[PDB]
Parts: structure tokens; C-alpha cells; sequence
């Protein structure tokens, strides 16, 4: 039996509905989403970190000449300086005045702290929403991870439930993502081999232990001081440190729809966007006959209290006369008012108390208790807190808070004008007929 | 099998795949005797040839028909002012040109 | 110098071009694609294999009554049978005639050969194209795996090349894929927990070593034969074996555009579809000046051989004169002829012998040699083979084989009718003016 329904994508707030089979007992359904994940397909392109300019020891030949032997190290420079007179702690090194020769060699290598301090540059596409539900279908209750593509069913007690795909393909992530220290950034990093010095990705290693890094750090060798053995060099400073200095805040602070960016894998949680359609395939054995359930006669609904707050602020008292004592479903068909509980246990002659929640100043909603339909009618009052710390448990109907006095003002100002213009048109027609009568 | 210029491939048991490719060697001669060029471009380009011959036959038929129409209307417009005179002495040059009596 | 061009997506065939800076020497560029992969984003759901109905030994109590204690094994059926008089080899087992009890218990576990004989059910989407180019820009050659997204450049000798995305989003792989034994099938397998008895996926193990398998194999326990200790069952046969008996052929034999499906990364090869665009960011240092290269004067081109076959079946011959002895580029700017080599090494008074390929019957192209333009004109003839074992090395231009005889038949029988209709219109106009002149008389 196919029963299609649609649940708003928002964690924590319970969703209640019933299946009204035409000659069998009403079947309750209660679905409370706990955690709605959103996982993009994520592809590592490189890593980056601080660098470390490696230097070679100076090769000095006393009254000779030297040549450049390339080691093919990353961003490797090798300039050879003539006319040197170097020094050690034990006096002069060479003994000539000119024609000594010193070779400087510098190169870039990734840092020693690369393993525990580095940024991972990913690419994101094609999210895959997944949800921790908690499903109760006719006092059969499970807690099961669902995959909310339009297939991959969840099976319990012969019921086959399939959570349809999201009505929106929104993702908080861009096409390009940087992860640094538990925090994720929509950042347009340069491609591998396209790194510029002094910016992000001047060091590009393909994996963390790749043993092949791309270095574009603007390393230039300088000429050493007279009487000193050292390798002087000039280069643009580290762009991973400058990127840490810039760092517009993480995606857990700037993402819309209330999303919560986590990374054991990269995911967003509890975004309040879209809505999950549901598909119920209920078998024909769960439908109990009507005569094995309680059924009421002479039931009546009165509103005790009524506040059009955001939580459950309305108490209605239903006085009944039951044929049998047992629990049965309560439900409201419209989104006029949302009840708190999905079932009410009955005595045979008692009076039941239900908790509901409405935005209506003047609510007139038709309850559905076990198989009958009573009409709850009353007036709500404004709450006292301006700002609450829990979201909205009901729906915002258009023209829900019109407050009957303003219905009277709108109906007067909109109907008296129409009355006056139709009596003017009738008077014009009667005057025309009276002219045609008098011209005889 | 029919092998076109886009390729063809078969595998015969445990043999490796053999790819084949057709190239444009159509029967006929494209250089003369105009019933031979039509068979050549019919085995070569079958769909385009019938459309080309249809539109060329249509334009040739419309052109010959409209030219005969205009020439007969111009012959009528020449000879009518000399056939309403009750003596009908059509001059000699228009008798040779417009093929008169 | 930003230079953009376009390359057809076809392996093996060399693609040649040049760059003409307006006052410098022409810089030849050659790209020969070798192996062009297509690797989808592949997502394992489950594996399956043959099942193996395991059976516990029958619990027998004499003048008693057993009970059913479940174990929550996959598809674990259990039933208690009363009125049983079993036999062993050494005589009867009970002394009681009735009120004896035998319990049958069966369950489904996966087979012992599940490791080496299983089929992987995947999901694929959003593939990734990746080629093994062999680029030569100004006699400086590299062999590099380029990625053909719109970025990720290959860098060599200061030259930046970005081979942009394919013109087509076609993939041979469907949304669902089964891999079995090195071959890949487009099969619509059921989801996890939706496996049906008798067909593919009646066993659904999440991974190979998941130790929690879904099984729906229609197992039903049956009553044992009177006087025997066995567990009789009746179930639908192996859906994996029934899938293997049917098995519409692999994607290796059925794929459009002639793809070559492989296994260990799931990938397709050499699918001749689409075209790769290219971006060349060339530094200004490579542009050699004019007078550091040879430059011809009084050149002339003749055609020796001309066959419009599939490969290089034309030979043009250029007699030239130039006051240096070096190499220079040759190129045909139209797609009329596809040349074989990209450069010709020159003497000062010799001749050049180039090899081109063409679809035309009357080829008239303008050959570009070192910095000049000669006109190579001739007549090609049909080739001798109907069917060759190599693809085409040229581009079929529309109106390529129109054969000047047939140009004459289309010029006469279509342009001559226009001559007929304009002389008819002129004759009609002269007749109308002469009738008006005759009726000017009154």
C-alpha cells in the first residue's frame, strides 16, 4: 500500500501522521529526524605547508675554478662566486689574494612539521545526503541510518520505507575546499604546478609523503660578505603563514541555513533547507479491523488555554464516551495546528487532554480522534517572551493572524463599496427604463 | 556486414579484435558519360544525390515552363494589335520573328 | 603569447600546427595523443557470490519436546517436527513410538570461494578524462600525463599548456555497474536489502569481509523422511549462477565509439568522441627572428603522386632557392591536405619532397613553407583497397569530391536556366515598351 508524504528537513522536531484506510483502523506514523548529514564527493589534489630553504655547504677551491653540478632539487639555485677570501676560526682558509672560488647552492624542501601542520586542498562535487531517523509505524519502533536517495530502502516488520531525494541541490561547499585543523574553507587555491610565491600553494606536494614537491618560492642567491663562509639568499616569505594571517573565517561560521561543518569526513550537518519526501509500502497485515479498536460516541472539544507561541502553548479538553478502553490515534489533518503527541490512551468515560501548537489568533481546527471528528474552536492570546531559544513547531499559514475585528474592517471597506456601486448600476438601469417609458 | 568510414570491429573466438575501416572507392567513373557519374555519386552519397537531382529537375522544369509562358505572352502582346485590324496586314519582319501567317 | 587551437579526440594520430607571430619566425607545435582514459567516480555498494545453505545437526529427544531457539543467522529457518522414529547405523534411536521430536535448523552463509569468485556492484557518475600526450613545441619534446579539465597545466621550458575540457559529457558507463572477472556490465542491480530470490543479489554482503550479509533465498524447511536423520530444505537456486548463465555480453564488446573497457581502475580507453581544446601560454623568448631562419625565393610546387586514400597517399615536390641551409616548418592552413612531417631540412638549391593526405579529387591548397606560400595543384585518383586496417588521416570537407565534370553539369543545367529566364524577362520588357510605343500614336 503506497502512502506518499513529505517531511520538512529539520532535525529534532517530530513528524506525526496517520494512514486513513477507509474501513480499517487508523494507523499511526511518527518520524523524528535526529541528524541530517550532507557529504560531498571530495578529491585530494595536493597538500601545502611551511617550507624550509635547504642550503649546501660552500665548496671552496683555493686558486682554481669551480663548476655547477645540478642535483635537480626543487627550486634549486646554483651561482658560483669568484674573488673570495674566506675565513675560519683558525685564520685564513686560502692563501691567494684573488682567484678563489666559492659555490653556493640553495634549494627548497618541505618542513619537518609537515605531518602535523599542513593544509589539504580538496575538490568537492555531488553531495550525498544521509539521515539518522527514528521511525515508529504502529508501535513498531526502530532507529536506523537512512540514505535519502530515491532508493536504498529501510526494512522493518515487512514495512518498506524509502526516503526520497532532497528538493534542493544546495551545498554549503564551493567547487574548491581547503581543510586546515578541523576547519574547512571555500578557497580558490591555485592548481598544481600553478603556485605563486608569497601566496597559498607556493609549496605543492601531491600527497603528504609524496617525495616530489613543486616549489615556486622566488629563491635568489646573493654574494657572500668578504671574509665569511656562508650562503646568503633572498626569497619571498612563506605563503602558508601569510594565508594563516589572512584566513577569512571557517565555514562553520559563515555558512547559511544554520549548517554545522564537521570533518571526520568532510560534511555539513543539520542544514534547515529543503524537505524529504517519503514513500511507505505498508503491507496488508498491519491493518486491524475497526471493531477491535475503541470507537467513540458523543465527543466534544473545548479549548482550555490558547497561546499562539512557538512551543506547545494550547490545552484542549476532549470529553468522550468510549465503547472500549484502549489507546488510539489523535491527528490534525491541516497544518492549522500541530499536536504534541501521536496517541492518547483512553478510559471509557474520561476526558482527555491534548497539547497543540498554533499561529492562529482565532483557531478553528477539526481534530481527528479515534475515528470521529470534533471541531475545536477558540481564541488565542499573545505570549510573553520576545525571543525564545528553540525553533518554530508549527506552520506559517497565509492569513493566519487576521484577528476577526480586522476581518470586519476589511469586509466593510471591501463590501460596502461593491454594494454602493451595484445599487448605482441598478439605479442607472431603472432611470434608463423610466426615460424610455416617459418618451411614449 | 556493412562497414562504413566510421569503423567496424569483430572478434572470432579467442582471436584478438580486428578493426576495419572503409574508404571511398565507389563503382563508376566521376569523369564523364553522365550516366556514370550519377551511379558513382549514388553509390557514394545516396541521400544527397536524389535531393540534388530533384531540386535541379524542379528548377529546370520551372524555368523552361516560365520562359515558354513569357514568350507566348509576349508573342500574343505583339500580334494582337495587328490581328484586331479588319485588314490584318502584319508586316514582314514581325511575320518572320513572331512566326505569323 | 596566447595561442588557442583545437585537437580531435583520437589516439595514435599526430596533430601538427604552427604559430605565426606577425614579424618573426614560425614556431611549429606538434601533439600526438597516445592513450586517453575516462575514469568515473566509482562507489562500491555490495558484493555477491554463490550461497551455501548451512544446516545444523537435528536435535532429537526421545519422549520429549524441543523448542525453537533462534540465532539470527541470515534467512535462519527453524521448525520442530513431531512423530519421528529415527534410525542410526546401529539400530533405532529411540524406544518411544510417538512423542519424539526432531528440530531442523537451516541458514544461509556465503560460499568458501567467495574471495576469488565474486561480483562487485558499483555506482558511477561524473567521470574524469586524462590523456597521455606527447607534445613538441620548438623541437623540445615532453611526454606527460595531462589532465583535460579546464585547468591543471603542464609546464615545460617556461611554456604553459592547459588542455581544456571535452566538448561532450558522454560516458559509456551507466549509473549502475557490475564488475565480474575483469569485465564490466551495465546491470540494474537491486539495492542493499532489496535482493530478490533467484536473481542477482539474493546474497548481499556489504564488503568481502563484512561478516553481515543480507540473504533472501526463499528457504523453506521440509519434513524429514520417516526413519532418517537429515534436514530437508527447498530453496530457489543461486541467482549469481543464473546471472552468469544469462549475461548479455560485456561492455568490452558492446560499447559505442569503440571504447576499450578495462578493470583495475574502471576506465574506458580511446573513445573517439569529442574534441580537446588547447591553450598555449608561450613566453616571448621562443620567438626567433626572421633572419635567423632560412627564407625562400622563387619556389614552385608540383604533385608527383596523388591518391585520395586514407593515409599519406600524395607527394608534392617543391623546387626552391634560399640563401641558408636549415630546417623550417611546413603547414597547410586549410584542412584540405594533412601533411605528414612538420619540418623540412633544406639545402640552398635543392628540392623538397613532402607527403600529404587528402579527400579531394582536384586538390588545390596553398602550402605554407618557411615564411611563404606556394600553390600545390593537381588531380587525385581513387585508391586500390576497399577496406583498410587503420583510421582516416584527413577531414572530409563538404564538397570535396565534386569532380569538375559534375561542376560543369551543375553550372550548365542550373545557371543556364537562369540565362533562359533573364532573356525571357528582357524580351517581355522590350515587348511591353514596344506596345506602349505603338500606342503612343493615337
Amino acid at each position: 500500500y503506497e502512502h506518499a508524504t513529505t517531511m520538512p528537513s529539520q532535525a529534532g522536531i517530530s513528524y506525526n501522521t496517520i494512514v486513513n484506510r477507509a474501513g480499517y483502523a487508523p494507523l499511526p506514523i511518527s518520524i523524528t529526524p535526529t541528524k541530517i548529514k550532507l557529504i560531498p564527493t571530495v578529491n585530494l589534489e595536493y597538500v601545502t605547508c611551511h617550507y624550509k630553504t635547504g642550503m649546501d655547504s660552500p665548496a671552496i677551491k683555493c686558486c682554481g675554478s669551480q663548476e655547477c653540478t645540478p642535483t635537480y632539487r626543487p627550486d634549486e639555485q646554483c651561482k658560483v662566486f669568484t674573488g673570495v677570501y674566506p675565513f675560519m676560526w683558525g685564520g685564513a682558509y686560502c692563501f691567494c689574494d684573488t682567484e678563489n672560488t666559492q659555490v653556493s647552492k640553495a634549494y627548497v624542501m618541505k618542513s619537518d612539521d609537515c605531518l602535523a601542520d599542513h593544509a589539504e586542498a580538496y575538490k568537492a562535487h555531488t553531495a550525498s545526503v544521509q539521515a539518522f531517523l527514528n521511525i515508529t509505524v504502529g508501535e513498531h519502533s526502530i532507529v536506523t541510518t537512512v540514505y535519502v536517495n530515491g532508493e536504498t530502502p529501510v526494512n522493518f516488520n515487512g514495512v518498506k520505507i524509502t526516503a526520497g531525494p532532497l528538493s534542493t541541490a544546495w551545498t554549503p561547499f564551493d567547487r574548491k575546499i581547503v581543510q586546515y585543523a578541523g576547519e574547512i574553507y571555500n578557497y580558490d587555491f591555485p592548481e598544481y604546478g600553478a603556485g605563486q610565491p608569497g601566496a597559498f600553494g607556493d609549496i605543492q606536494s601531491r600527497t603528504v609523503s609524496s617525495s616530489d614537491l613543486y616549489a615556486n618560492t622566488n629563491l635568489v642567491l646573493q654574494r657572500p660578505k668578504a671574509g665569511a663562509i656562508h650562503v646568503p639568499y633572498t626569497q619571498a616569505p612563506s605563503g602558508f603563514e601569510q594565508w594563516k594571517k589572512d584566513k577569512a573565517p571557517s565555514l562553520k561560521f559563515t555558512a547559511p541555513f544554520g549548517c554545522e561543518i564537521y570533518t571526520n569526513p568532510i560534511r555539513a550537518e543539520n542544514c534547515a533547507v529543503g524537505s524529504i519526501p517519503l514513500a511507505f509500502d505498508i503491507p496488508d497485515a498491519l491493518f486491524t479491523r475497526v471493531s477491535e479498536t475503541p470507537t467513540l460516541s458523543a465527543a466534544e472539544c473545548t479549548l482550555n488555554e490558547c497561546v499562539y507561541s512557538s512551543d506547545f502553548g494550547g490545552i484542549a479538553t476532549v470529553k468522550y464516551s468510549a465503547s472500549k478502553s484502549g489507546k488510539c490515534a489523535v491527528h490534525v489533518p491541516s497544518g492549522t495546528a500541530t499536536l504534541k503527541e501521536a496517541a492518547v490512551e483512553l478510559t471509557e468515560q474520561g476526558s482527555a487532554t491534548i497539547h497543540f501548537s498554533t499561529a492562529n489568533i482565532h483557531p478553528e481546527f477539526r481534530l481527528q480522534i479515534c475515528t470521529s471528528y470534533v471541531t475545536c474552536k477558540g481564541d488565542c492570546h499573545p505570549p510573553k517572551d520576545h525571543i525564545v531559544t528553540h525553533p518554530q513547531y508549527h506552520a506559517q499559514t497565509f492569513t493566519a493572524a487576521v484577528s476577526k475585528t480586522a476581518w470586519t474592517w476589511l469586509t466593510s471597506l471591501l463590501g460596502g463599496s461593491a454594494v454602493i456601486i451595484i445599487i448605482g448600476l441598478v439605479l442607472a438601469t431603472i432611470v434608463a427604463m423610466y426615460v424610455l417609458t416617459n418618451q411614449k | 556486414f556493412t562497414v562504413t568510414e566510421k569503423g567496424w570491429e569483430f572478434v572470432w573466438g579467442n582471436h584478438p579484435p580486428k578493426r576495419f575501416w572503409a574508404q571511398e572507392t565507389a563503382p563508376g567513373n566521376p569523369h564523364g558519360l553522365p550516366h556514370e557519374v550519377i551511379t558513382h555519386y549514388y553509390h557514394r552519397y545516396p541521400m544527397s544525390t536524389i535531393l540534388g537531382l530533384s531540386i535541379c529537375a524542379a528548377i529546370a522544369t520551372v524555368s523552361v515552363a516560365a520562359s515558354t509562358w513569357l514568350f507566348c505572352r509576349s508573342r500574343v502582346a505583339c500580334l494582337t494589335p495587328y490581328r484586331l485590324t479588319p485588314n490584318a496586314r502584319i508586316p514582314f519582319c514581325l511575320a518572320v520573328l513572331c512566326c505569323a501567317r
